[PDB]
């Protein structure tokens, strides 16, 4: 199928933006330990919002591209609108780029003023720092996309893969609506904030990744459609079942009733399950091949992604999801550690899993690259992957050291924020190091093209 | 055990839990005016919240333990800076003296805030600090 | 090491007036100068750090300014409790170093000293010693000079001086002078004299006694 | 409230050693540099050194690298300074104080709270009670509308002495001068101005107490004859 041609820009643009994310992560990582680095010009809070908004946005481009590609194979027909796919690309790229720039080129508050935040306040919330106009831009682009791709599954086959990925996307769009809801009451604010972040990341995205993964197994393997989709259904079932009440894990210390400590810890315990079964899925349907597949780089990506998703979201999430542990660890380098591996492990990795699949057969090259461009990919796989397990280790080491020095002693013996921060330097230095390894590993993954 | 019985577990399994969650969030919202002490949520504090969002403090600090890990928890900062009585006065000073300029220290920008805006910020923080937070953070340091 | 010199050593002023004091550094210290106040029976108190930043709690009547090498502290409308010692501290480099301070005294109307001379007590005497004491009391400004004349001839050796700080009640100073001699040296001469010269007069205040009676 | 509490006066002989302490209360002891500063009479402040109780590191002024040893005990929130091979130049007041910012890398900052100071006096003198002599006016020189008397307190060690007139009840018109050194020993003096119909008509007594020696004398000032 031809009009899968549209999926390229989205990937390519996504790769660029993700280079951006790293440099800014690298700035922050330096600012930790050289605390005035690039101050006043680029304060920590600006670098962060660039780092974290480039993450969200690039992953979206990945997702979309992914949809634009696999849907038409699944749907058995050409995509509804290539022109809408191309137009949207530019709107959404223009919007991402313009808003990152606002962050850099104007002090946040003046940017508030400038975009008339005054009218309908939505800025200044973690991951929701974009002006109310950029949010709406993001919304419009999303709705057009659902239309373009959703229209493609009304006419045409309905696989379970497409159905499930479609549910995936629609939910992502709808929940993103709560970003326009900014309650005057602080605890009510945080309460609904989590309906975006967590309902995204432990619920509705899981559908998007599962479906993306299920697709790649099907094609990469030959294994029967009926078992993959049966499995695909099992995994989301466990995701939704554990994840919806699970949002309780974010509900311990914010103002909402105590019963959340119980509900949240109980259901949270179950949340690694989808991810484990995701590793089972991975190995077992890429255990029993109807054919050896030219690209063993997709295989790897597919396994790695499930494995990493499980260590990061699965294992690291459990470590600190029970209330009595969370009580001390909440809002700590342990939080940074989990956030990193899990986002990398599930969502970064899956985006590249598909890229490795779609890309060759998109520049019309073939089902894989020349062995030169294959061993590069695998090197880039291993540098980035290893680097991240390193990044999270140093971060955990620093988290645990923070909890010991600041959280556990009583008043008077607990060390101040800024002073325990200084003891942690060595870890942050090593963290920068792993961060450098990563960039190099991205650059390799890139030069595989 | 086939794909159908798998798919329904998903359908109903998630309809049950969505409604259950919507129920509890209904229940939660009716305790909030007691827990967060909305009776004491003044024009001052709602405005303070605005000042907070518009300057992106959460881009560096944590509030009630969510936010950024660069800089201290402000959720309980009242307690650790002369508390109820003199906090407003402190925060007035705190904001005009940034950045401190100790070499190599992490720095806080100068926001050029009005004495009105700072005074709002203070009530917002003072009020934030009295939310029933299930006894979090563990201690004075936050 | 970098060395600080403050000026002036002391300064007199009145309540409600403005005064300003200087602190110079031997080499550049960028913006990193602090000032402290010292008062009797209280702990040293940070006023300004970083050249110009008021410390929490300090009233804004205090201020400071400078960079590089040359710095000043200013008090806007002096107050009764501002009369104190002020020290400056460089905080740019190891080792930390301090200026030797500025005493900010309360001005008052000039006042002549009351002089009294005292011969050795009869008990000091029968024990072998002879202290002649002279009190110069309740005077202003602090500058004064005492001169011991024995039998018309000035005496330099064996004289100890002691001075009070500015009285907190009446803003004047006092001073005793003690000429210490032996019973023997003491019984050798006849007339002992205490001379104070102080700007409230061109002519010395003269107290004496003859040893017989 | 942030407070530093420093130990009492110590007396030492030359060549000996001395250890003073500073007890911190009201903040996180382990998070601030504790600094130590020396001050001798009429002599300007000198930074001795600092300790950081969070990891026990120290920093010494090169001029005190032999003299001083800073350590800290984290469970008692107290820091200590041992000075050694005491010289007469070591008689001085010693302050501790707390860096006004927290953390290990603010090594050389300004301080925001000071101890009250601990005195060190280095001397070979032995403990000795003062001799206390009444000073009356020159005999027959009775001429004013007021008259002044004095008490002379001589040859004592160590400081301090407290002096009063008429057991404290006669307290204005009084000055007491700072003690000074002659050789080993201190001497100090006090005067009282009182209206000339008061004495010798009523009785005026000098009261000197020296607690180092457990002495309390009372000299009543008698007219001369
Ligand atoms: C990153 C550039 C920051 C942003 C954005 C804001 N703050 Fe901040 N703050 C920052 C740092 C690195 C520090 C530690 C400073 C030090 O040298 O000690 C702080 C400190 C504070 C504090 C002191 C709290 C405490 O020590 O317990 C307060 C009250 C504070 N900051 C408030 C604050 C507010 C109200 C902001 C919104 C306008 C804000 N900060 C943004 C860094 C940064
Ligand atoms: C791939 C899925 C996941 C992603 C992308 C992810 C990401 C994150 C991020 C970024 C945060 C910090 C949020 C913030 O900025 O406030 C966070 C917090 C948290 N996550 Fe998840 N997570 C995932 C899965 C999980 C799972 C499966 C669990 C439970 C086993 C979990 C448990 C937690 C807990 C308990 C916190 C709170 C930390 C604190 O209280 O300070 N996460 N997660
Ligand atoms: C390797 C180079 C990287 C560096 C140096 C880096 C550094 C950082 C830093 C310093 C923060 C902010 C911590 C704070 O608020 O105090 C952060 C946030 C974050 N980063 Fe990165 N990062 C890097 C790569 C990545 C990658 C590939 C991802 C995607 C998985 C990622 C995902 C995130 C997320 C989700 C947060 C939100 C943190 C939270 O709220 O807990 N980072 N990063
Ligand atoms: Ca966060
Ligand atoms: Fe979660
Ligand atoms: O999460």
């Amino acid at each position: 199928f031809a009009s899968q041609a549209v999926a390229k820009p989205y990937f390519v643009f996504a790769l660029i933006l993700f280079v951006g994310q790293i440099l800014f992560g690298l700035i922050m990582g330096l600012q930790y330990v050289v605390g005035d680095f690039l101050f006043p010009a680029i304060p920590f809070n600006v670098a962060r919002m660039v780092h974290t908004n480039l993450l969200i946005v690039w992953l979206l481009f990945g997702f979309m591209g992914a949809a634009y590609y696999l849907v038409p194979e699944e749907s058995d027909c050409e995509l509804y609108s290539p022109k809408l796919a191309w137009i949207l690309f530019w709107v959404f790229a223009a919007a991402g780029v313009l808003t990152i720039l606002g962050y850099l080129l104007v002090p946040y508050a003046g940017l508030a003023r400038l975009t008339g935040n005054e009218l309908w306040p939505t800025m200044g919330r973690e991951f929701l720092e974009q002006p109310t106009i950029s949010k709406a831009g993001i919304v419009i682009v999303a709705l057009g996309f659902l239309f373009n791709v959703g229209m493609t599954v009304l006419r045409g086959r309905k696989t379970a893969i497409s159905m499930v990925l479609m549910t995936g996307l629609i939910g992502l769009a709808l929940l993103f609506l709560f970003s326009f809801y900014n309650p005057e009451n602080l605890t009510r604010d945080k309460f609904y904030w989590w309906w975006v972040v967590h309902l995204w990341v432990e619920g509705v995205w899981e559908l998007i990744m599962g479906a993306i993964l299920a697709f790649v197994l099907v094609k990469i393997t030959g294994v029967d459609r009926e078992v993959i989709e049966k499995w695909l259904y099992v995994i989301i079932a466990m995701a939704l079942i554990s994840g919806i009440i699970g949002t309780g894990h974010h509900y311990f210390w914010i103002g909402v009733p105590g019963y959340w400590l119980w509900l949240g810890s109980v259901f949270s315990a179950l949340e690694p399950l989808p991810f484990f079964a995701m590793v089972l899925f991975a190995f077992n349907t890429i255990n029993r091949r109807r054919r050896d597949y030219p690209n063993r780089a997709v295989a790897l990506w597919a396994m790695g992604t499930t494995v990493m998703a499980f260590l990061g979201a699965g294992v690291w999430g459990f470590m600190h999801t029970l209330a009595p542990v969370n009580y001390y660890t909440h809002g700590t380098q342990l939080t940074a550690a989990h956030g990193h591996m899990a986002f990398y492990g599930a969502y970064a990795m899956i985006v590249m899993t598909i890229i490795s699949y779609a890309m060759p057969r998109l520049r019309g090259i073939g089902e894989a690259m020349d062995n030169r461009s294959q061993v590069l990919e695998m090197w880039g796989f291993w540098l980035m992957t290893v680097a991240m397990v390193f990044i999270t280790l140093f971060l955990s080491a620093a988290g645990v050291l923070q909890v010991w020095l600041q959280r556990m002693p009583a008043d008077g013996a607990a060390m101040t924020f800024m002073a325990t921060q200084d003891q942690l330097a060595i870890f942050y230095w090593l963290r920068e190091g792993a961060g450098v390894v990563f960039l190099i590993g991205l650059v390799a993954y890139l030069l595989s093209f | 055990f086939t794909k159908g019985m798998a798919r329904n577990i998903y359908f109903g399994g998630s309809v049950f839990f969505i409604l259950l969650f919507l129920a509890l969030t209904y229940h939660t919202e009716k305790t909030l005016p007691e827990r967060t002490n909305e009776a004491a949520m003044s024009a001052a504090v709602v405005r303070g919240k605005l000042v907070w969002e518009q300057n992106n403090c959460v881009g560096c600090h944590t509030l009630l333990g969510e936010g950024a890990y660069f800089a201290p928890e402000l959720g309980n900062v009242v307690g650790r800076r002369g508390g109820e009585e003199g906090f407003n006065t402190f925060l007035q000073a705190w904001m005009k003296i940034q950045p401190l300029n100790v070499p190599g220290r992490r720095a806080m920008p100068q926001f050029h805030l009005s004495e009105g805006q700072v005074d709002d910020l203070a009530e917002f923080l003072k009020w934030s600090s009295k939310i029933d937070t299930n006894q979090w953070p563990p201690n004075k340091e936050g | 090491d970098i060395q600080m010199t403050q000026s002036p050593p002391y300064l007199a002023a009145s309540p409600g007036e403005t005064i300003t004091i200087n602190c110079r550094a031997s080499k550049s210290i960028r913006k990193y100068l602090a000032w402290y106040q010292e008062k009797p029976g209280k702990t040293n108190k940070l006023l300004i750090y970083s050249g110009s930043t008021l410390q929490f709690g300090i009233p804004s009547r205090f201020s400071g300014s400078g960079s590089g090498t040359e710095f000043t502290l200013t008090i806007s409308s002096l107050e009764p409790e501002d009369f104190a010692m002020y020290y400056c501290q460089q905080h740019n480099e190891y080792p930390l170093t301090f200026g030797a301070g500025t005493k900010l005294e309360l001005k008052r109307a000039d006042a002549a000293p009351t002089v009294s001379i005292f011969p050795p007590s009869s008990e000091q005497l029968t024990s072998g010693g002879a202290s002649v004491v002279c009190f110069l009391n309740n005077f202003y400004p602090k500058d004064i000079n005492v001169k011991w004349k024995i039998d018309g001839s000035e005496r330099q050796n064996g004289v100890l001086n002691s001075w009070t700080d500015q009285d907190s009640k009446d803003s004047t100073y006092s001073m005793s002078s003690t000429l210490t001699l032996t019973k023997d040296e003491y019984e050798r001469h006849n007339s002992y004299t205490c001379e104070a010269t102080h700007k409230t007069s061109t002519s010395p205040i003269v107290k004496s006694f003859n040893r017989n009676e | 409230e942030v407070q530093l509490q420093q130990s009492g006066t110590v007396l030492a002989r030359p060549g000996a050693s001395v250890k003073m302490s500073c007890k911190a209360s009201g903040y996180s002891f382990t998070s601030y540099w504790m600094h130590w500063v020396k001050q001798r009479p009429g002599q300007g402040l000198e930074w001795i050194g600092a300790v950081y109780p969070g990891n026990s590191d120290t920093s010494y002024n090169q001029k005190f690298k032999g003299k001083a040893k800073l350590t800290a005990v984290t469970s008692a929130s107290t820091a200590y300074m041992e000075l050694s091979s005491l010289t007469n130049e070591d008689s001085a007041v010693y302050y501790c104080s707390r860096s006004s910012l927290d953390g290990y890398y603010v090594k050389n900052w300004c301080f925001d709270v000071w101890g009250q100071g601990t005195t060190v006096t280095v001397s070979s003198a032995k403990t000795t009670a003062p001799s206390v002599y009444p000073l009356a006016p020159v005999c027959g020189d009775t001429t004013g509308s007021s008259v002044t008397l004095g008490c002379l307190v001589k040859g004592y060690f160590p400081e301090p002495v407290t002096l009063t007139w008429n057991s404290g009840s006669l307290s204005s018109g009084v000055h007491t001068f700072p003690a000074v050194l002659q050789s080993d020993l201190y001497t100090l003096s006090s005067s009282v101005t009182v209206t000339s119909s008061t004495r010798p008509s009523q009785s005026i007594t000098c009261n000197v107490a020296h607690p180092a020696s457990s002495t309390k004398v009372d000299k009543k000032i008698e007219p001369r004859g």
